[PDB]
RNA sequence: UUUGCUCCACACAAUAUAGAUGGAUACGAAUAAGGCGUCCUUGUGGCGUCGCUGAACCAUAGCAGGCUAGCAACGGUGCACUUGGCGGAAAGGCCUUGGGUGCUUGCUGGCGAAUUGCAAUGUCAUUUUGCGUGGGGAUAAAUCAUUUGUAUACGACUUAGA
RNA sequence: GCAGUCAAGCGUUCAUAGCGACAUUGCUUUUUGAUUCUUCGAUGUCGGCUCUUCCUAUCAUACCGAAGCAGAAUUCGGUAA
RNA sequence: AGAACUGGCGAUGCGGGAUGAACCGAACGUAGAGUUAAGGUGCCGGAAUACACGCUCAUCAGACACCACAAAAGGUGUUAGUUCAUCUAGACAGCCGGACGGUGGCCAUGGAAGUCGGAAUCCGCUAAGGAGUGUGUAACAACUCACCGGCCGAAUGAACUA
RNA sequence: GGCCAGCAUCAGUUUUGGUGGCAGGAUAAAUCCAUAGGAAUGUAGCUUGCCUCGGUAAGUAUUAUAGCCUGUG
């Protein structure tokens, strides 16, 4: 007989969990938890990003679900070592959070022409689901 | 940006969320809740339940016909907290009161129409994790509402048939996706995210 | 001061399952199901080697941290209530009044009456919970037996039995007169 | 609250119901009820269309009765028509049951027997206005109190500077509406049985 | 009373014809500003010796940095404080950074926990734990554990809209 | 009480406004958890995937949006009808069938715009009432006075009288 | 006028069932003073009668707790206007 | 009620303290623009439902100087700390085992052996076993605590401070 | 040639951004690089003892198949 109780996975906070900055002057970049301060702050390091590294605060970053491994207190030039090592910049950007992301810096950089050509690609490709839509 | 909002009061604070309300109807925007019993105060049942009965007992001593009026619908007990938020005295102020309109469950039209909430208002996101809270159904009833099990019984009925016109459209959306899917590898399809679309 | 882990286990036993959905617990045993709501707690559940499961608080308060240990008593008062059974045991006292007890049925809801305590006319009437099976004891005189699978079912019947006979305006150190609690154990022998 | 959703009429009404809905029934035409009474007229799909209504909703059924004082020794000659709440099971019934009383009449063995207790609606004698001393129950003055002693002393303190609303003061006494409960029925009688 | 700073003070206790080159005593102020840094180093020296502003010069003042800003240890500071009713001492342990951010945070839990204002609050000395177990306070301990992993149950991340489209979610 | 009353299509007028100018775009529930997809022994199931805001989605090109010629599709959409069903909590709305007709920017064209002269909301709502054309329908009451006394200071109330 | 704190002692032994000295902390504005702020081009002065409402520092009734409470009768205390 | 020094009110509006002759800010011709004071920025109400570290749950919480009151004494409520003690030679709590040998001690007498009571506190064995912590017997018996260990695994006990 | 406005170039007052060149501190401190020494919340290895052919568990071992700290430059 199974003894299931569900599991409910969650991003904890420890060292080599990649952070991302939403709130100060990085604003988006990628930082790893160097070593865990207390209970709301935290050591980051950004090497590969350009992020220095400082004590920031738990509330100013969210976890991403990538994980490396990564020795507690490990240096700059230890962390930009085992950041390329572990391909975390490759394994973020195949992500749909970042391809969310990157999709909406794209379409605030659309121009007045842009924008425009975007309506009538729509209105082509409506034309196709429409049809196809209506056959099945 | 919309004629007329429709919040749903399930699972907000009856104060934060007055003051929300309050603020926007004096900036001219309709405002329409529904959903008033499932509001939620925080403190024990208790409390506020004591709380009511002080202001139960407030009332003019020569005469109880002309003082302060204690209405016992959740729905009016979230309009006088709303209606203290305001300057009801003034023609400004009664002119923003008839932009509201609020009610228990979930009446017609408004039923077919969507409904939003405030996310600085839900009691999930401002109170801590252990905290006790009031359901103001539960203490509407304990001070004289008598509709309780007829909002319930309502609300039981609109459910059922939401829930079939969810499926319906829950069915259409996932043949709409498989057209959309199909619509991919083509030429306007790799076009359109080159654009960020 | 804001514990930042501390975590307790709870040992299941062979033939038992236990399911839980987000914080459902649902023990099926031998004897039985049993099904709790424990959604005013807040803890996390986690299954480890299908013979152990764990339960954990992160960041909680000293009276939040209180919460933890009650539940693992809970869960293992389901676990052996559910395999070995809970079995209360009281006795009848009385000085000059045997007291009656016998088991009746009104609208289908098997009641306990209680007859001539301290020589009152009035019948009081205990209702049986459901779960709960109420027989009289052998070779033993003035013995009742509450036996059935959830401790806080059994309990509660049996607290109603003990505050249903209560003494008014006179010495209880004198009138010892009640039914009392004798010995509070399992269904199942050899333990 | 409650709302009634619908009302239907019998096909026939007497004239003691028709002239409860004028005020002047020797000048009136008397044009009551007879657009609806063509609703019977068709096949009966404009009663039948009502009666399905009430079937499907509204989960309290209540029926029209009108008294039949024609053969009440008063001189009134109008009926007094008033709503009576029907007990009993399966919501359908109550409105067959009303249907197939339409213009039928219902005696009281069919409602109340003998030995049971039930409760008198009514409204009291009236009076007109009244003085406090008897509308109240107060204590009469003094014979020495000068400018009148049937009245009340004291009708207040200074401190709230108003009349109280519980102070015994005069005015209508009489026509009152009230219900006394706990009233034994000792005899049902028949007025055919001599 | 704000973002402190680390600086070194030295007093000259001004030189007599009698007694000429005096001793130079030095302190370590945790200040503001170099303005509040040298009203709070005659404050001690009043305390401390026969020696007050009138006359005493300022020889030099330095701003300290962190040797190493930039890596987390453990600090042990003894602090003597007024209450209410009389003057006590207390050993406390603050994981942080740097010894600034660390006394900048004892002013805070300071205030919080025992209601004493910066003017009732004298830093007798911050000193950094070397070893491991030498740390007395249990709410230290904890964040010294091998392989420490914490989640956090709860999310309420903040909103910019008076009204959404969906119900927020708190997984993490 | 001098062709009055009401309703629908429309025409001319006035009156009124707490404020239309792409679209109020509908599961429920949990938050120390869920949505969706799929499989399966249909479960408090396995697996995959998603969130980290609506920064979305649908709609959106033409004299405030013309005149016409085709191509590719058998779609999209508006309107007047029509078929059927559902909805009573304040239903007064929603879904759907059949054809008719208009548009289509899905694609390729041909003409027309100016002088409103360098910006002046540049009028684009519905609200009631009034008034005339003409397409249907309907053919009463109340009050005073008189009278009654189950009522009553007076009003009111309760009755009666072709 | 009313309520606490401390507990030397009384209570057959046993401080605190009940009390409770020497001290000390308060509350109340239903006492009486103290004051002279309002009113001397006037706020009709004691008491009773009559009538309403409110307060709780609870006499009785309701439900309980404690005792040097066997029963009976009382005593002390709590929720309570 | 009566003095001393100074600033105010009276003779003074204005912004703030909801409200007030004295308090805070600042003193005033008629206007415009910019910046601030004191005080504030959930809504009434113009301005961050800002950020940061903590504390508090109150079956009469608390919320801002003048100011419109609260104390002594208490709380295994919770937080932080002080001092002492046990402590890597396994504590605390729990369960389990022993809990005695010389010896019914010298006393008293209807009767008293660890336990009605008065006066004494030693020896052996040793890991420990008190002329004995409570229950009980006419008196013994039986049971138990002090005390020392068996196993279980690290902080725990006491008095205080705010 | 009034009245009401728009734009441009100016003057006075002021508000809100972008950006450049320098001067100071321990001539920032760090990071970084080099070198020496050291420790554990002890990495690989070695060894021991349980075990679903390997994963753990405590001893050894100061950089190795991880790293860190301190001093100096």
């Amino acid at each position: 007989t199974d003894s299931i109780v569900k599991a409910s996975n969650w991003r904890l906070v420890e060292v080599g969990r990649v952070v991302l900055i939403k709130k100060g002057q990085s604003a988006g970049k990628l930082a790893a938890i160097v070593e865990i301060i207390d209970q709301k702050k935290v050591l980051i390091d950004g090497p590969k990003a350009g992020v220095p590294r400082q004590a920031i605060n738990l509330g100013q970053v969210v976890l991403t679900p990538l994980t490396f491994a990564l020795p507690r207190g490990a240096r700059t030039a230890t962390v930009s070592k085992k950041w390329a090592a572990a391909a975390v910049c490759e394994k973020w950007a195949a992500s749909s959070w970042a391809k969310k992301i990157a999709q909406r810096e794209r379409r605030a950089a659309l121009t007045d022409f842009e924008r425009f050509q975007v309506m009538v690609l729509r209105k082509q490709k409506r034309y196709t689901v429409k049809k196809a839509l209506a056959k099945a | 940006v919309e004629p007329v909002v429709v919040i749903d009061g399930k699972g907000h604070l009856v104060g934060r969320l007055a003051s929300v309300v309050a603020k926007q109807l004096l900036n001219g925007q309709k405002i329409v809740v529904v959903r008033a019993e499932e509001l939620n105060i925080s403190g024990e049942f208790f409390r506020n339940k004591l709380k009511y009965h002080d202001f139960l007992r407030k009332a003019t001593a020569f005469n109880k016909t002309r003082g302060p009026f204690h209405f016992r619908a959740p729905s009016r007990i979230f309009y006088k907290a709303l209606r203290g938020m305001v300057s009801h005295k003034t023609a400004r102020g009664k002119a923003a009161l008839e932009r509201l309109k609020v009610f228990e469950g979930i009446p017609p039209p408004y039923d077919k129409k969507k409904r939003v909430v405030v996310p600085q208002a839900l009691r999930v996101l401002r109170l801590k994790p252990g905290r006790k809270y009031t359901t103001l159904g539960k203490l509407s009833t304990s001070v004289g509402w008598k509709y309780e099990d007829v909002v319930a019984k309502l609300e039981a009925k609109r459910k059922v048939s939401s829930a079939e016109y969810y499926a319906k459209k829950r069915a259409f959306t996932k043949k709409v996706a498989s057209a959309n899917a199909t619509a991919a590898e083509s030429d306007v399809a790799k076009q359109l995210a080159a654009l960020g679309y | 001061m804001k514990y930042i882990q501390t975590e307790q286990q709870i040992e299941v036993p062979e033939g038992v399952t236990v399911s839980i959905k987000s914080r459902i617990v649902k023990v099926v045993g031998p004897r039985g199901t049993l099904t709790k709501n424990l959604k005013h707690i807040d803890v996390t559940f986690t299954k480890v080697n299908n013979q152990l499961i764990k339960v954990a608080v992160h960041n909680g308060g000293r009276k939040h941290v209180a919460a933890l240990r009650t539940v693992k008593s809970l869960v293992d008062n389901m676990i052996t209530g559910v395999t070995k059974g809970y079995k209360y045991k009281m006795r009848y006292v009385y000085a000059h009044f045997p007291i009656n007890v016998n088991i009746v049925e009104k609208d289908g809801a098997k009641f306990i009456e209680v007859r001539n305590f301290l020589g009152d006319k009035k019948i009081r009437n205990v209702p049986v919970r459901d779960g709960v099976t109420i027989e009289f004891s052998t070779n033993v005189k003035d013995e009742i037996v509450l036996s059935g699978n959830s401790v806080e079912d059994v309990s509660q019947n049996a607290a109603d039995l003990q505050q249903i006979c209560r003494v008014r305006n006179k010495d209880i150190r004198k009138f010892l007169d009640g039914i009392y609690v004798s010995h509070k154990g399992f269904i199942t022998e050899d333990l | 609250g409650l709302r009634s959703l619908t009302t239907v009429w019998a096909e026939h009404l007497s004239d003691e119901v028709k002239r409860r809905f004028y005020k002047n029934w020797y000048k009136s035409k008397k044009k009551a009820f007879t657009k609806y009474s063509a609703k019977y007229a068709q096949d009966g799909a404009g009663i039948e269309r009502e009666l399905a209504r009430i079937k499907k909703y509204a989960s309290v059924v209540r029926v029209l009765v009108h008294t039949q004082i024609r053969k009440t020794p008063l001189a009134q000659k109008k009926a007094h028509l008033a709503e009576i709440q029907l007990n009993g099971g399966s919501i359908s019934e109550k409105v067959d049951w009303a249907r197939e009383h339409f213009e039928k009449t219902v005696a009281v063995d069919s409602v109340f027997e003998q030995n049971e207790m039930i409760d008198a609606i009514a409204v009291t004698k009236g009076h007109g206005f009244e003085g406090v001393t008897h509308r109240w129950g107060t204590k009469k003055l003094p014979r020495k109190t000068h400018r009148g002693l049937r009245k009340v002393a004291c009708i207040g303190a200074w401190h709230p500077a108003h009349v109280m609303w519980s102070v015994a003061r005069a005015g209508q006494r009489g026509y009152h509406s009230r219900t006394s409960i706990n009233h034994k029925i000792y005899r049902v009688g028949k007025g055919d049985d001599e | 009373m704000a973002h402190f700073k680390e600086y070194q003070v030295i007093g000259r206790r001004l030189p007599t014809e009698s007694v000429p080159e005096p001793k130079l005593f030095r302190m370590r102020i945790f200040a503001s500003n170099e303005v509040i840094a040298k009203s709070r180093y005659w404050y001690f020296l009043q305390k401390l010796h026969k020696v007050k502003k009138a006359s005493g010069e300022i020889v030099s003042i330095n701003q300290i940095n962190e040797a190493h800003p930039t890596k987390v240890k453990n600090f042990g500071v003894w602090v003597r404080y007024d209450s209410r009713s009389g003057t006590h001492n207390m050993y406390k342990e603050i994981r942080d950074v740097s010894r600034v951010a660390a006394v900048e945070t004892l002013y805070q839990d300071m205030a919080a926990r025992h209601r004493a204002r910066f003017r009732s609050i004298h830093i007798l000395k911050v000193a950094e734990i070397e070893k491991t177990a030498d740390v007395k306070r249990q709410y230290v301990k904890q964040f010294l554990t091998k392989d420490l992993k914490f989640p956090l149950p709860h999310r309420v991340q903040k909103s910019t809209k008076t009204f959404s489209y969906k119900r927020p979610s708190t997984f993490y």
